[PDB]
């Protein structure tokens, strides 16, 4: 309860998975990092936007059909489950290096607990 | 022990009273001069210590000038005077088998390094910019961060969604509430579970795990 | 004291000793030695009558071999004579162990095992782990065991705690109070001074209650740390 | 001496600013006369041992100086230079210019009085007794001094020595000067006198030596040093006298920092604090507060030789305490403020905890329990029960736990606990280890501090093996004791209990049976009154008003709504306090419309006898409970009527507390 994402690694076996794997680990015993983390500790210090009502309107729009799914389905959800879903959003626009909430990013946060939860 | 190089005889006295005349000496504490004194003790780096010992130790004692920027667990280098102080065979009597050469470093000049204060020019911050235009880069970085294994790009996603992390907005006079992210995994075994949480700690920007 | 030349009853005592530079560092724990040097005696003050201890003063250590790869010529000049010869894959499964009937799959397993692969430091973070590990399971009175201490004083750097776990808990780690001071420092383990060698274990039905726990995460990654009172510092570990 | 034992000429002397403390005299015409020296005059009539001399006297006495053209050096200067060497020069000040007999004491009202005239004139007689001693200058002062700096519009006026830095930076060159920090005081010891003079008597002579009192370890010296009971084959053996010893109070505290300025790395660490004055007992543990004083280093004189080499473990020693954030009496404007407006029922309801989403039947069920009142003077050994306790249970997302320590942390002397650390076992008092002072003395947990109060509990699962019996010890009256083998002392127990169990895994079960999950049957289908529960049901209407009910407190900070205007928690409390102080007596209709109630109570339970949903069999436990918080209603809303209509609020309130699962 006082965790959010709960990642079930399935291990399926199909003949062009596996043997895409193959070659993979074999073509290996033999963009860049340090910039990557320059990007992130320079996004350490960026202004934080928080604010825009059209964002907002749609996720709770998202919340609501799924609160109606969460409970003839899998697993309950909680209140505290709202504030994963601003916060995923809050620093997918960190990753963008703007202050304002846009729409674009709240459709990655729903899509990502979809897998998540199925 | 302190002046770093010239063995003086030593005043082992705390405070002197009376002077040579009849008058009750006064102090002036505030034209008295203060210094600080702090040991820390430095472990090996353990890795490029080859495998047929645990990890060594030796101490250092440095001045107010570097205090309080030795964080435990930072990667620092230091350079200093090697030094001897202590009586070792006379202060006591018979002295059989008691080492009386302590080892000391009286240093200066400590950096942090990363094998915080990385300064860019005006170059790559307006590089970074201008990747920053490009509509895709969040799909970029996915792709570009575990070269060794396919896929689980909703897992690879999250990751560096969570390592660069999200806001905690305190309240005022209130409980600020969770702004912590904290994610969780699970699987059958040999599924690159544990590969991928070991190589956030070589990019971890000072985030020593356990 | 080497285990082999006074049984009756008795458990083995042990001394100390001091050198000098240019003959310290020569030695790692777990070799057979043989040494030479004084017997004489010096008085610590921190017991009855005015007693004193004995210690050893040493002078030259020729020892065997240190079981740091600098060594003569002649040496390596048979072994490129032998290693032209192409037999040596069937040449070693008769002279390896002249006491073991056959068993052909077995007994290549365990010269692969005893020298094994290599290790990537390759330019990026992760690396592979370059080491191979087998198990031996089946029915009594098939030579499972006395193989293993076979493997012993073949290795360069061999232990043997085949037996019970031996608290799997203290196998890895232990920290302890101190005389002086007072601290908490690392002292034991049975790993770390076992490295770049070989360990070898048993009975891996009757412990369940630490010794999976334990090797978990001293195998597959090879990478411990230690989260007790004191530090928590990644030793190295290539095991 | 040689070997530079003299110093540098210093420019700075003391002698230009002896002299401009003699100009300290009557010249402050600014600030009914001479405004420092009126304070002078209540002090030598023996009231009040504490003057104050601020900054303010000096800056205003160097504004006008602004206009003699003269050479006057700056005071803040050296008061922040060396802060202790300006209280010595500053007595041998007052001396010349103290104004002493302007009181008037008889024989009485005054402590130590006629016994030190009777001194002084035992030494001004023996001081011509030859056909001598001075006194020294602290024997008669009876009096302190004290200090106070400025961080006020003055500082911006023209010109800092007051800023509140932290404990963090302070090692530097601020070590001898006047600083003032905060934090957070804890460890308070005790109230212990120290000296400041000596008095040995020999039985020979009577000369009692003085000395000034050094550091905490001295020697008293030998016999045969005076100057009649001396000099002779007899000399009188010294020893020590009590009453000829004036002693001076003392008490030792350690202060912490915020948590909140403290940098990201490492744990904040103590400090040394002294007292000296009467600035004593005037701090607290838990005080948010600040203090102003002079610095100064102390000798260790221990071990100094092969450990202790020159290190210095540095006290403060405070000066000033500026301490913050602390009935029919200038208040009753508000009290008439809800009997006025009136709205017991329902804007009461919407005060204490505005912060949540529906339950106005749950915020209702605590306000009652918040005033309690005497349930009977008994008078004969009957001692009754009283104070019940209300249990709730249910797994909400809501974060269930700031919903009741919130009320707690508002409502009186309601302590707050969790699961670890004072657990059932350390819930009542014990006895433990101390510092090197008084060891065992007995260490309490919450229920022998929260006496008569609000036990807020959490973590019911938590450490059960102690908390099992510490719960039941207080629902039994009397007997919260200390069983151990230091003593068989037992006090008292009046509290009530709000207790927040929480489920089994996922969610409770409702088709499934109940106390699946509560660990304890005996403990409440018996020995409680009412319960609740918090179950979530899907329901799309709720959630999305629930949805723009969290998502509303984001983009403002604010979250009032809803025509409520917010009451201030001193007036309800001020209201409970005074309906705390009606205790009415009930009529005889309501012990005959309760007598009906039971009946239908019994009759009702009686019939399902069932494992399905209900508990309880109506157990007069629960007929005695519903006399209870009756007139604890009637006392919240005391009109004089306690009636069927009274009691019909109560059973009001058992019905829906009840069958919270039938959803
Ligand atoms: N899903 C995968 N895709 C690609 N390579 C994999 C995968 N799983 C494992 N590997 C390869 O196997 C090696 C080791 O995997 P690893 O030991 O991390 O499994 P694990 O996550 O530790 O599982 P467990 O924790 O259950 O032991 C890696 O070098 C990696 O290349
Ligand atoms: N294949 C073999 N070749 C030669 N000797 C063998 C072989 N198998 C068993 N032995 C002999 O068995 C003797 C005693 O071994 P032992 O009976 O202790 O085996 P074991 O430990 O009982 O087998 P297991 O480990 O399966 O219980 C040894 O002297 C060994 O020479």
């Amino acid at each position: 309860s006082r965790f959010d994402l709960l990642f079930v690694v399935t291990d399926d076996i199909n003949e062009i998975r596996d043997r895409s794997i193959s070659e993979h680990v074999l073509r290996t015993h033999r963009v860049t990092i340090p910039f990557l983390r320059k990007y992130v500790q320079y996004a350490k210090e960026r202004v934080i936007p928080q604010l825009t009502q059209e964002a907002i309107n749609v996720i709770v729009k998202n919340y609501t059909d799924l609160r109606n799914d969460d409970n003839t389905k899998k697993s309950p959800i909680t209140a505290r489950t709202l504030e994963t879903l601003i916060r995923l959003a809050t620093a997918h626009a960190k990753v963008r290096l703007s202050k304002t909430v846009n729409k674009v990013d709240a459709k990655v946060a729903a899509n990502l607990l979809r897998f998540a939860l199925l | 022990a302190t002046t770093t190089l010239t063995t003086r005889i030593p005043t082992p006295a705390i405070y002197p009273t009376e002077d040579t005349e009849g008058n009750k000496l006064t102090t002036e504490y505030g034209y008295s001069t203060f210094i600080d004194h702090q040991r820390i003790t430095v472990q090996e780096m353990p890795e490029m210590a080859p495998a047929g010992q645990l990890p060594r130790s030796i101490d250092v004692i440095l001045d107010d000038d570097l205090v309080d920027k030795t964080k435990p667990g930072d990667r620092v280098n230091v350079v200093g005077v090697f030094k001897s102080l202590g009586a070792g065979g006379m202060n006591q009597s018979n002295s059989n088998t008691l080492i009386g050469f302590k080892t000391l470093i009286l240093g200066n000049t400590v950096y942090p390094l990363h094998a915080a204060r990385q300064m860019l020019t005006d170059f790559d911050i307006r590089n970074i910019n201008k990747l920053s235009k490009k509509k895709d880069i969040f799909d970029i970085l996915s792709q570009s961060l575990a070269p060794s294994i396919y896929g689980h790009d909703h897992i690879k996603k999250a990751i560096l969604l969570m390592l660069m992390g999200g806001v905690e907005k305190n309240l005022e006079n209130g409980s600020h509430l969770r702004g912590d992210i904290n994610i969780l995994m699970v699987g059958d075994p040999s599924t690159a579970k544990s590969q991928l949480l070991r190589f956030v700690l070589n990019t971890a920007s000072l985030a020593i795990a356990t | 004291e080497i285990p082999e030349l006074v049984p009756v009853g008795e458990m083995p005592r042990n001394l100390t000793m001091t050198c000098d530079r240019y003959l310290t560092n020569k030695v790692i724990p777990g070799t057979r030695v043989t040494i030479v040097g004084i017997y004489s005696i010096y008085n610590s003050k921190n017991s009855g009558v005015a007693i004193r201890t004995p210690y050893i003063k040493i002078l030259g250590i020729q020892s065997d071999v240190e079981t740091v790869t600098m060594f003569t010529e002649e040496e390596e000049e048979e072994f490129l004579q032998l290693s032209r010869n192409p037999k040596l894959y069937e040449i070693l499964t008769n002279s390896i162990a002249p006491s073991i009937f056959g068993n052909e799959d077995i007994k290549k397993a365990i010269v692969c095992l005893l020298m094994g692969g290599s290790k990537k430091i390759l330019p990026d973070g992760m690396r592979l782990r370059g080491d191979i590990n087998v198990l031996l399971l089946g029915d009594p009175g098939t030579a499972k065991s006395q193989l293993l201490k076979f493997v012993e004083k073949v290795s360069p750097i061999a232990v043997y705690t085949s037996g019970k776990g031996s608290s799997a808990a203290g196998l890895t780690a232990s920290v302890q109070r101190d005389p002086m001071t007072r601290e908490f420092y690392l002292e034991g383990g049975a790993m770390v001074l076992a490295d770049g060698g070989v360990v070898c274990i048993d009975e891996f039905d009757k412990m369940r209650d630490e010794d999976r726990v334990a090797i978990h995460e001293a195998m597959e990654q090879q990478t411990i740390s230690i989260a007790k009172a004191g530090i928590t510092t990644v030793l190295n570990s290539r095991t | 001496m040689s070997a530079a034992l003299p110093s540098i000429q210093l420019p700075v002397d003391y002698n230009n600013l002896f002299n401009e403390i003699t100009d300290f005299l009557v010249t402050f015409k600014q600030d009914k006369g001479p405004k420092y020296m009126a304070m002078l005059q209540k002090v030598a009539n023996r009231e009040l041992n504490s003057v104050i001399i601020d900054l303010d006297d000096i800056l205003q006495y160097q504004n006008e100086k602004f206009l003699q053209g003269t050479q006057a050096d700056d005071l803040v200067s050296a008061i922040q230079q060396n802060a202790n060497h300006f209280t010595e020069l500053f007595c041998r000040a007052i001396d010349n210019n103290m104004p002493l007999p302007t009181k008037e004491i008889d024989y009485k009202d005054d402590v130590l009085d006629v016994i030190l005239n009777q001194r002084r004139l035992r030494n001004e007689r023996m001081l011509s007794d030859r056909t001598t001693e001075l006194f020294p200058p602290n024997l008669t002062r009876r009096y302190f001094l004290y200090f106070k700096p400025l961080s006020q519009n003055c500082a911006r006026r023209y010109r800092i020595s007051s800023k509140p830095l932290s404990v963090r930076q302070i090692k530097g060159d601020f070590l001898g000067q006047l600083i003032t920090v905060r934090g957070i005081i804890t460890r308070v010891s005790d109230v212990k006198p120290a000296v400041e003079v000596i008095a040995y008597t020999c039985d020979q002579c009577g000369y009692e030596v003085f000395q000034e009192v050094n550091s905490r370890t001295f020697t008293p010296l030998s016999e045969c040093t005076s100057e009649e009971c001396s000099q002779n084959q007899t000399k009188g053996q010294l020893f020590m006298s009590t009453r000829a010893s004036k002693f001076s109070a003392f008490q030792e505290c350690k202060i912490q920092e915020l948590s909140q300025q403290v940098p990201v790395g490492h744990i904040p660490r103590s400090l040394n604090i002294h007292v000296n004055g009467t600035l004593v007992r005037s701090l607290s543990p838990g005080d948010i507060v600040d203090v102003t004083g002079i610095f100064l280093p102390a000798p260790y004189t221990g071990f100094k030789a092969l450990k202790a080499g020159l290190l210095t473990e540095t006290y403060l020693e405070a000066q000033f305490v500026r301490q913050h954030k602390k009935l029919t009496s200038d208040v009753e404007e508000r009290v008439m403020e809800l009997i006025t407006s009136g709205d017991v029922y329902n804007r009461l309801a919407k005060s204490i905890a505005p912060e949540i989403y529906g339950n106005l039947d749950v915020k209702k069920a605590l306000l009652l329990l918040l005033v309690g009142g005497v349930d009977k003077r008994v008078g004969d050994g009957m001692k009754i029960r009283g104070d019940i306790n209300v249990c709730l249970m249910g797994d909400p997302g809501v974060a269930k736990s700031q919903l009741l320590k919130a009320i707690c942390k508002i409502s009186p002397r309601g302590v707050y606990t969790t699961g670890k650390g004072s657990s059932g076992v350390g819930l009542t008092a014990a006895v433990m280890k101390d510092p090197v002072t008084d060891e065992m003395i007995l260490e309490g947990g919450a229920l022998v501090l929260a006496d008569n109060g609000i036990c807020c509990i959490d973590e019911f699962d938590k450490m059960d093996e102690s908390d099992r019996t510490a719960i039941h010890e207080v629902m039994e009256q009397q007997t919260i004791s200390i069983s151990k083998a230091g003593i068989n002392t037992t006090l008292n127990a009046r509290t009530s209990i709000l207790a927040a169990a929480n489920p089994l895994y996922g969610r409770y079960n409702p088709r499934l049976s109940p106390l699946d999950n509560i660990n304890l049957p005996a403990a409440l289908l018996s020995r409680f009154d009412i319960l609740f529960l918090m179950l979530d049901i899907p329901s799309r209407d709720d959630d999305e008003k629930l949805a723009e009910h969290v998502t509303y407190v984001h983009m403002h900070n604010k979250q009032p709504d809803l025509d409520f205007t917010p009451v201030e928690p001193s007036k309800m409390r001020e209201y409970i306090a005074y309906a705390k102080t009606k205790r009415p007596v009930m009529s005889e209709a309501v012990n005959d419309y309760v007598v009906q109630a039971y009946i239908r109570l019994r009759q009702d339970s009686k019939r399902e006898m069932d494992s399905k949903f209900s508990f309880g069999q109506a157990t007069p436990r629960t007929l005695l409970g519903i006399i209870r918080l009756s007139q604890a209603l009637a006392k919240l809303r005391l009109a004089d009527m306690v009636d069927i209509d009274d009691v019909e609020e109560a059973l009001r309130l058992v019905r829906v507390s009840k069958e919270s699962l039938y959803q």
